[PDB]
């Protein structure tokens, strides 16, 4: 959940 | 981000399972530590 | 960010108790809803 | 608590 919560945040 | 959005809701459900059968095994194991130390008076009077 | 990482802990294990008594009022649904139908089929012969 | 971890994500 924390490595896409990272890329959602990211792209 | 559907993948993603789709991976994810399928994870919450998983998770709300584990979640549910994880504190199954926690009230189970509270249930077994309270009947255990019961049953540990219970036998040690009974072996004395 | 510190606080926002125990907001998310503590929330965590406060969503971890609420699905536990999910899973308790759920257990209770179930038996009331076998208790129902078993007293449903008692009637049901008990009237015929 | 997603909406919360995007939002610690993206900070």
């Amino acid at each position: 959940m924390v490595k896409d919560q990272q890329e959602a945040e990211k792209k | 981000i559907r993948d993603l959005e789709a991976s994810i809701a399928r994870y919450k459900e998983e998770y709300a399972v584990l979640i549910s059968e994880a504190q199954a095994i926690k009230a189970d194991l509270a249930a077994v530590e309270a009947k255990v130390n019961r049953s540990t008076a219970l036998l040690k009077s009974l072996s004395a």
